[PDB]
RNA sequence: GGCACGUAGCGCAGCCUGGUAGCGCACCGUCAUGGGGUGUCGGGGGUCGGAGGUUCAAAUCCUCUCGUGCCGACCA
RNA sequence: CCCC
RNA sequence: UGAGCCUUGAUGUGUAGGAUAGGUGGGAGGCUUUGAAGUGUGGACGCCAGUCUGCAUGGAGCCGACCUUGAAAUACCACC
């Protein structure tokens, strides 16, 4: 409801909230609840802050949204300065999850212009 | 269609006979038929075409006896609604009030008037049949 | 002065009869074919000639102007 | 509707 | 047989939102037995959604303000 200062994953299980968090998904939610000592069957609107601050600290160890995109941009700067084939593919503004682009890359290459 | 209230008031007047100012304050006693201080509305039917932005009115008139500084603005079709007071506000003094109102409108006469400035003055009652004077 | 037209590239409704630019053609790409046409299907294409006001809103109200037209007037 |  | 015109009849789904509400525009008492609200129906319109009125029974109660609405009531009155 208040972890990260910005996100309000209200009405979400102790782990569903962490999965809905920006920065981490399925596994780090469980890792956090395990390293902090909480169950994963109750929403966040029942837990007091004496534990929410601990969850906040426990998540403050990995990269966060404010630094997630920064690390991503750093990798992108590395690519663009290297000029590698991947850097060129990225600088041409094309979809990004893999290798194949010719006839099925429409998902992030958008629809057809002509 | 109605009760003994509205029919007598509407037959105590005449729509085709445009009364004068002096006789205008002669029947408001019978036209005032509310158990309070009922007002009397006034309408100035004007003789211009207000469809142009050039022909708007705006001002404030001083009531010579109060109701006293009342604002006014014209209409788009040429019928401006204003008021003078109530029916028991010394009917004889209602004519004196009317006198001070129209003298400020003839003075406030805009310059872009096309055709006749004024057409009619309907001194109508709030709970009865109105009257139309020149 | 007096009135009648400007709407995608073309011709048009809407009109220059209020609330929310559409019609056909033209063009592009599929489908219908054994192959085509016609056809559907979908998509680009315009802002209402220009400007200004009335409007909870204009295009569909009012003023002026632009271009093009018919009528009419016009004895430095 | 036309054509092979 | 067109046009004009006094009078009256009568108007005007936007959406919104109690609601076929044209601008204004002043405005709380109209409303009532020269014979209620509820109902009987016929009629007019109808974007038929609702306005709508004849003689009624019912037979004397409803409503403006009240409330969110582009706007307010269409209590009455206002000239179109
Ligand atoms: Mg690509």
């Amino acid at each position: 409801a208040r972890i990260a200062g910005i996100n309000i994953p209200d009405h979400k299980h102790a782990v569903i909230a962490l999965t809905s968090i920006y920065g981490v998904g399925k596994t780090r939610s469980k890792a956090i609840l395990a390293a902090a000592g909480i169950a994963e069957d109750v929403k966040i609107s029942e837990l007091s802050e004496g534990q929410i601050d601990t969850l906040r600290d426990e998540v403050a160890k990995f990269v966060v949204e404010g630094d997630l995109r920064r690390e991503i941009s750093m990798s992108i700067k590395r690519l663009m300065d290297l000029g590698c084939y991947r850097g060129l593919r990225h600088r041409r503004g094309l979809p990004v999850r893999g290798q194949r682009t010719k006839t099925n890359a429409r998902t992030r290459k958008g629809p057809r212009k002509p | 269609k109605l009760t003994k209230r509205m029919r007598v008031i509407r037959e105590k007047v005449d729509a085709t006979k445009q009364y004068d100012i002096n006789e205008a304050i002669a029947l408001l006693k019978e036209l005032a038929t509310a158990k309070f201080v009922e007002s009397v509305d006034v309408a100035v039917n004007l003789g211009i075409d207000a469809r142009k932005s050039d022909q708007n009115v705006r001002g404030a008139t001083v009531l010579p006896h109060g109701t006293g500084q009342v604002r006014y603005r014209n209409d788009k079709n040429g019928i401006i609604h204003t008021t003078i007071g109530k029916v028991d506000f010394d009917a004889d003094k209602l004519k004196e009030n009317l006198e001070a109102l129209l003298v400020a409108l003839k003075k406030a006469k805009p310059t872009q008037a096309k055709g006749v400035y004024i057409k009619k003055v309907s001194i109508s009652t709030t709970m009865g049949a109105g009257v139309a004077v020149d």
